[PDB]
């Protein structure tokens, strides 16, 4: 019948949506972790370099 | 059968899912009677299996080749469930060339079954020559040493070969031993004197 | 019905036509398996006889039925040599170590040969100072110096061979190769 | 048919590539910004010390 489907034709799209949803969720999680590490570096190496500079110049 | 054998010229890339990390497609073979049952049961063998994916790829006199689009992980689960379900999924890969290499391997087999046969012929004949020469040399040394042991000081032995073609080897042996057993001694008529056989 | 080689990017090697031609004359069971090996050479192994003897280790355990071929080019491109079945290595003066089936030859683009004869077994010899082939009255059939610089060749009873070198009585060496089969 | 569900998966992969690019670019920009911030802070400290 050109469509060998045992269920309704839209549960395919519902599972499609869930699939792209978890893809987006994992992408967001990794992006947020990258942002967090970029924030913490912002402070830690800034502090290290300013400290050692300030000390030697003092 | 087409499904069990190589599908090098049968299945095409469109039947597969390419350049997508999380998605793939397997090749499935359906027996004659289990078309509808599998078609209504192929999605239930693993999770994250793209439903509404059944499609005919090929068929033989006892099976109909289908395919299922599903995740990379689910391939193993679907295959094992099918195998336990008396269901055979097909085997193939995206080689894009296996067709020509396999036939070239067959042609190499056809060439070697000719070449190696002739080389074996030649080595076997030269062996049958030289080994046989060594065999007669060994028997010559055997007769010499036996004559030395049984007989006395000087070599004046009459080493002869007598061939008895028709079914008369044992009879010739009896004729020689009974008529010449004394050669080895009265009480030493094991054989009386030196004599050896060649079962050619 | 074909032969292979194993050299390494040097100026002069041996030709395949020459090996095909020589393949005609040698004991059977040897012509059958045809993969020649360059055991030693003059260009990429120095010019020392001691180096030659060290390179040619009498490693016959894998195959004691192995043919040893020595090919030498004289001063004026006159190619020739001999075939031996035993590895060369200095020995005690007791006896010549050699099977009565070796032969000599004068090759060219014009092959010839001189199979071993049963008259005697002479000058199949090997020592730290020279390496000569069949001899008898008069100097040896073949000879190479300790230094691989001059050589001598003359007729001998062991082979009844002719004079191989372009400079018959004595000559000089310009390139040498050795092959194992 | 199955192609209907492959376009969306390709788009999801494309936005995954875009967001990884964004995350790495933001990380690098944060590195550069932190370096510049430290540079200006040490500039302020140095001007203070040398004026003293």
């Amino acid at each position: 019948s050109s469509a060998i489907t045992a269920l309704t034709p839209n549960q395919v799209n519902d599972e499609l949506n869930k699939m792209q949803a978890f893809i987006r969720k994992e992408a967001e999680e990794k992006a947020k972790e990258i942002q967090l590490k970029a924030d913490q570096e912002y402070e830690i190496e800034k502090t290290n370099i300013v400290r050692n500079e300030t000390n030697n110049i003092d | 059968d087409l499904s069990v054998r190589s599908l090098h010229d049968i299945v095409k890339p469109e039947d597969f899912v390419l350049n997508s990390e999380h998605l793939t497609t397997v090749l499935v073979a359906v027996p004659k009677s289990l078309k509808s049952d599998f078609e209504k049961s192929y999605e239930t063998l693993s999770k994250n299996v793209v439903p509404a994916s059944a499609s005919v790829i090929a068929e033989d006199a006892e099976y109909v080749l289908f395919n299922v689009h599903l995740f990379k992980k689910n391939v193993q689960e679907f295959t094992t469930a099918a195998r336990e379900k008396k269901f055979i999924p097909r085997e193939f890969n995206y080689s894009e060339e296996l067709i020509d290499q396999l036939k070239k391997e067959h042609d190499s087999a056809a060439s070697l079954e000719q070449s190696l046969r002739v080389q074996l012929v030649r080595l076997a004949k030269t062996a049958y020559v030289d080994v046989f020469i060594n065999w007669f040399h060994i028997k010559a040394l055997r007769v010499y040493v036996e004559s030395v042991l049984r007989y006395g000081l000087p070599p004046h032995f009459n080493i002869k070969i007598i061939a008895v073609p028709p079914k008369n080897l044992s009879k010739c042996k009896s004729e020689l031993i009974d008529a010449f057993g004394f050669l080895g001694g009265n009480a030493f008529m094991y054989e009386p004197f030196v004599m050896y056989i060649i079962n050619l | 019905r074909l032969n292979g080689y194993l050299p390494s990017t040097k100026n002069k090697l041996l030709t395949p036509e020459m090996c095909d031609e020589i393949r005609t004359l040698m004991p059977t069971r040897i012509q059958l398996y045809t993969e020649w090996n360059l055991l030693y050479s003059l260009e990429q192994h120095g010019s020392s006889l001691h180096s030659l003897y060290s390179n040619v280790a009498p490693d016959s355990k894998e195959f004691r039925r192995v043919g040893y071929v020595l090919v030498i080019k004289d001063r004026k491109n006159g190619i020739f040599g001999a075939y031996s079945n035993e590895a060369f290595h200095p020995n005690e003066h007791r006896q010549y170590t050699g099977n009565g089936e070796c032969f000599l030859w004068k090759l060219d683009k014009r092959f010839s040969g001189y199979p071993y004869t049963g008259v005697n077994e002479f000058a199949i010899y090997c020592t730290s100072e020279f390496l000569s082939m069949g001899a008898g009255d008069g100097h040896y059939g073949l000879l190479c110096d300790d230094g691989l610089l001059h050589g001598v060749s003359n007729p001998c009873q062991t082979y009844g061979n002719e004079v191989l070198s372009k400079e018959g009585k004595k000559f000089s060496i310009v390139a040498l190769e050795v092959w194992r089969v | 048919s199955q192609k209907n569900g492959i376009a969306t998966l390709l788009q999801a992969e494309k936005e995954a590539h875009e967001i990884v690019s964004k995350a790495r670019k933001y990380r690098q920009d944060k590195l550069k910004q932190a370096k510049t911030d430290a540079a200006k802070e040490i500039d302020s400290y140095k001007i203070q010390k040398d004026k003293e």
